[PDB]
């Protein structure tokens, strides 16, 4: 956006070209090159005279009045380069870094997580790094990837043979050698709970890949497609819980810091404590998890405590709001939606379930 | 049961419509509101008053204007709004951005003369369609436009070489 | 115009300013170092020239050697000079490409941002990479400090996972290894001999922001010469800097002097808590000194995310089926995340997620017409259970109907 | 071409029609996929009230629109 314009405009100005390789104080680094070089030379003139004299009253007055006046051009240009630096710095973080400290992130912490729990955000961690970054370790042969894990960091969770051996066969399979693959998908194939239709089709792109630009785009094709046959086959998650938990928490920061305006505006109280007032909206990926149903009428959530019941044209209201229509099964009632008068013929508790 | 008001509250807050609550009370408030575009009424800006009763879902609020507007089924004296839906055929469906978004826009546009509660209003309304036009916009600029609710609410010697 | 509901680049440069607020406090450091040292050189210069130009006052021979030996000299210092500005610039480059580097990683998302299946695939990766440096920042922040017998450098599962990662420059990793290591030596080690040094260093900002750390320092150190019999090193340490504050405190430095022989008011002064009260004002003063945010930016990232997709139902042959259903993929339903998921609060939904065409059963559940026609060909393909024709089965209370008795449902 | 319908309560709704498609067979299709009569049911596009008689061609469509499903409302 134009902030990020205005950082990269603003930062230029600390070196000296459009190239971005050399600094301001290297103006002070030549400058002090260029007086220890006059040094020498006058220096040298100096002896020269000297063995000489063993007219020149002015050869020796023009080393004196230059060896004076070096000096001083050598000060005066030395403060000035290191103020201008002094001076770029300090406009560079006014104008610059003073419009970031309007949003303070720590003012979001509320809720904080139990110290007691640490134990399971570092056993997330290990299972994020075991499952993403596990190709660029140095583990080479297995039995001692254990112990490289376990000393440097510390990792000692249950499903770390299965992540090492995917490892491996991804490895072999990127050097092009298909044995390792083509075994282990033959191997699943016999038990009768595998997805078929995916084997069969990652053997298809095995045995086209084993007859062969176009094979780089095939050989990630079929890394991916292993990946996640495999990840499904071993009852291990394909994408970590830790990344999709970040993910949903920058969306969340998205919307809670609006709310705090609108806290700020106008004062309202929130009277449910175990439910957070303001509302997310999340991607496709990330919703469908469980079967979610809000009740019409009461726009709460549907609990096993609040069953949702049926009524007589197949309309779903929660359980207490068909009671206070209803009236302990007293009198009948017609849908909020719809002219269709209903009573305790309504079907049992409705239970729904994702497949 | 305050769950449902506050829902609904936090709806109305969560949108761009400007809500004020009086004393705080959470159960009556004040809620600007805008006219559409398309009818006559589009350059109005309203304040209107609503009150919310404790048995809020099953009950259904109260509404009214705060200043003025011409219209056969509204009021001169106060702002009493006046329609089937919210008296008569209310289900405990509705909210106040549905209330709002839905049928203060959709009684600006049907009008019914059949038995209105402006009398004038109903008269002008059967006899001409196209000064009752510049009327209602006589009238809205005379009780509210942006104006009104901003009111109201040397030698250089030789050259000797040097030692590395 | 956002892909995925994100939010906008100028909100994630906000959002983490730490990482270009702590290189600029190192920037001004070395500028301030800099400008101290090269006066001082040049006030030295200054003199030396003065000095040179009187001794050409004499015309002798000896007065003229003299003068050779002064420039000589001269040309020495120089020297020295232009060595300590080469290193000067040297460690400036390094900390201007530390900026540099993190300013192209938002450039290049923004670039991502500015182009959907393609594109959606580039943006979960550099949300992989972001996750990443939140992961290595926390591994950095708080885990033991291991050292190293060879080139005698410290270390950390945090650093090595950032040097292995490639993201080596959007991660100071020093600082944070520092405050660490001071932070250790303070808790368990009982040293308290760095953090002296870290005042000393930086007492001049400690002054200017009125911070009540050297005396309080002071004080943990006399009382730590006191729980060892050490009479006259504790009567030459308060003298000679426990007095020096008698303006600012006297009740405290009153109480410091009866504690001379060893009355609740004794406790806490003599209590184990104060190492971790002088550990938490050097960790705020550090903190608000370098910009580093307060807390663990993961912890406040998790916080948000499990409350966020928390919701009502979501802790409470046969293999197949049981593997069939959508719900045993929650990513806080998982076991290691199951008591902070008890922890936190639910989540607001204004709306029902569902799915397209529902249908009820007999016995009392709801399925997806399309997908119970789907698991019912899959099972009668490979063999599960044999089934009628026309007909369906649930998965969960094992079972079998036909499609006669399926209603359809309306939910709302 | 697929059409957005959302409703009162905010659940929305897609549904295939083609341009020749009278707005009778579209408030047909929505009480197949809800349950509520046509006749108690109205349909809005650009603000504007949707009549029997005339079909889907007459307002302009994109081939993705957002319809507001709307019920009856009276004065009195
Ligand atoms: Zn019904
Ligand atoms: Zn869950």
């Amino acid at each position: 956006s134009e902030l990020l314009d205005s950082f990269e405009t603003e930062f230029a100005k600390f070196y000296t070209d459009s190239n971005l390789e050399e600094t301001n104080l290297q103006k002070c680094l030549d400058h002090t090159h260029e007086f220890k070089s006059q040094l020498k030379k006058l220096k040298a003139h100096l002896n020269k005279h000297i063995q000489e004299s063993k007219k020149f009253k002015r050869k020796r007055e023009l080393i004196i009045e230059k060896l004076s006046k070096s000096q001083r051009q050598w000060d005066h240009s030395v403060k000035k380069q290191i103020k201008y630096v002094s001076q770029q710095s300090n406009r560079f973080n006014k104008s610059t870094l003073n419009k970031l400290k309007e949003f303070d992130i720590d003012s979001v912490y509320v809720n904080k997580l139990p110290k007691e729990t640490m134990e399971n955000v570092n056993e997330a961690i290990g299972y994020h790094i075991l499952r993403y970054s596990i190709d660029n370790m140095p583990l080479g042969n297995k039995n001692e990837a254990f112990q490289y894990l376990k000393d440097v960091y510390g990792i000692t969770n249950k499903e770390s043979t299965e992540f090492i051996e995917m490892g491996q066969i991804v490895h072999d399979l990127k050097k092009g050698d298909t044995e390792s693959c083509l075994k282990w998908c033959s191997n699943e194939m016999e038990s009768l709970s595998s997805n078929h239709t995916a084997l069969s089709s990652l053997k298809f792109d095995l045995y086209t890949l084993s007859a062969m630009s176009k094979v780089n785009k095939e050989l990630k094709e079929c890394t991916s497609l292993f990946i996640k046959e495999y990840c499904a086959a071993k009852h291990i998650f394909f994408d970590s819980p830790l990344f999709l938990i970040v993910l949903s928490g920058l969306i969340s920061f998205q919307f809670f810091i609006k709310y705090k305006t609108i806290r700020e505006l106008a004062h309202v109280d929130w009277t449910t404590k175990d439910e957070l007032p303001f509302d997310v909206k999340l991607p496709d990926f990330l919703t469908h998890f469980h079967p979610i149903f809000i009740c019409p009428v009461l726009k709460e959530e549907t609990t096993t405590e609040n069953p949702p019941y049926s009524l007589a044209c197949h309309h779903i209201i929660s359980k207490k709001a068909l009671d206070r229509l209803s009236k302990n099964g007293t009198i009948t009632f017609k849908c909020p939606y719809c002219p269709v008068n209903t009573s305790m013929s309504s079907t049992k508790k409705v239970r729904f379930v994702m497949l | 049961s305050k769950r449902r008001i506050e829902t609904d509250v936090m709806k109305l807050l969560m949108s761009d419509h400007q809500v004020d609550l009086i004393n705080d009370s959470m159960q009556e408030f004040h809620v600007k509101f805008l006219g559409p575009k398309d009818t006559p009424y589009e350059n109005g800006v309203w304040r209107l008053h609503v009150e919310l009763p404790d048995n809020y879902p099953y009950k259904s609020p109260s509404i009214g204007f705060v200043n003025k507007i011409f219209h056969p089924n509204i009021d001169i004296a106060s702002g009493s709004i006046k329609l089937d839906v919210i008296n008569s055929t209310w289900s405990p469906l509705y909210d106040l951005i549905n209330i709002v978004e839905w049928m203060i826009p959709g009684l600006l546009k049907e009008p019914n003369g059949s038995d209105p509660l402006n009398n004038e209003a109903a008269t002008l309304q059967l006899r001409d369609k196209k000064l009752y036009e510049e009327k209602i916009k006589e009238y809205i600029d005379k009780y509210a436009t942006k104006e009104k609710y901003q009111q109201m609410f040397s030698e250089d010697l030789s050259d000797i070489d040097v030692s590395d | 115009k956002s892909i995925f509901n994100e939010p906008d680049v100028d909100f994630h440069l906000k959002l983490n300013q730490q990482l270009f607020h702590i290189p600029y406090e190192l920037l001004s450091k070395r500028i301030k170092h800099t400008q101290a040292v090269i006066n001082k050189e040049t006030k030295s210069l200054h003199e030396h020239t003065a000095a040179l130009n009187q001794i050409f006052e004499h015309n002798d021979v000896e007065h003229d050697e003299l003068a050779l030996a002064k420039i000589t000299e001269m040309i020495r210092k120089v020297d020295h000079i232009e060595r300590f500005l080469n290193t000067q610039i040297k460690s400036y480059c390094q900390i201007l490409n530390r900026i540099k580097k993190r300013l192209e990683f938002f450039h290049e998302l923004k670039d991502i941002k500015s182009q959907n299946e393609g594109t959606r695939t580039k943006l979960i990766q550099w949300y992989q990479s972001y996750t990443n440096i939140l992961i290595g920042d926390y591994l950095t922040r708080n885990n033991p400090i291991k050292y190293n017998s060879e080139t005698k450098d410290h270390w950390n599962s945090g650093v090595v996972f950032l040097k292995q990662s490639q993201l080596d420059d959007l991660i100071d990793y020093d600082v944070l290894l520092e405050a660490n290591r001071i932070s250790t030596s303070l808790l368990h080690e009982r040293n308290l001999l760095p953090l002296i040094s870290w005042i000393n260093e930086n007492k001049k900002t400690l002054t200017k922001k009125s911070s009540i750390l050297e005396f309080q320092a002071r004080l943990q150190e006399y009382i730590e010469l006191l729980k060892v019999d050490n009479y006259t090193d504790a009567i030459v340490c308060f003298q000679r800097f426990l007095l020096p504050f008698v303006k600012s405190n006297f009740t405290d430095l009153k109480l410091a002097s009866g504690l001379l022989i060893f009355f609740e008011r004794y406790l806490n002064l003599l209590d184990d808590q104060r190492w971790s009260v002088l550990n938490d004002l050097f960790l705020s003063d550090f903190y608000s000194m370098y910009g580093i945010s307060q807390n663990d930016p993961l912890l406040i990232y998790l916080s948000l995310g499990i409350s966020s997709l928390k919701t009502r139902d979501c802790l409470h042959l046969q293999l197949f089926t049981l593997h069939s259903l959508k719900r045993k993929n929650c990513p806080v339903c998982s076991e290691t995340f199951k008591p902070i998921t008890q922890a936190l609060p639910f989540a607001h939904h204004i709306q029902s997620q569902l799915f397209e065409n529902p249908i009820l059963l007999p016995n009392g559940n709801v399925y997806d017409s399309k997908k119970l026609k789907k698991l019912a060909k899959t099972l009668k393909k490979q063999n599960l259970i044999s089934l009628n024709p026309g007909q369906i089965m649930d998965p969960v209370d094992m079972k079998i109907f036909c499609e006669s008795d399926s209603i359809k449902m309306y939910p709302t | 071409m697929q059409i957005f319908v959302k409703t009162l309560t905010g659940k929305t709704i897609t549904l295939e029609v083609e341009p020749s498609d009278t707005i009778e067979n579209v408030k047909a299709k929505i009480q197949d996929k809800e349950g509520i009569p046509p006749d108690q049911q109205r349909l809005i596009f650009a603000g504007k009230q949707l009549e029997d008689g005339r079909t889907l061609s007459d307002y302009n469509i994109q081939k993705e629109s957002t319809l507001h499903l709307v019920l009856r409302l009276r004065g009195g």
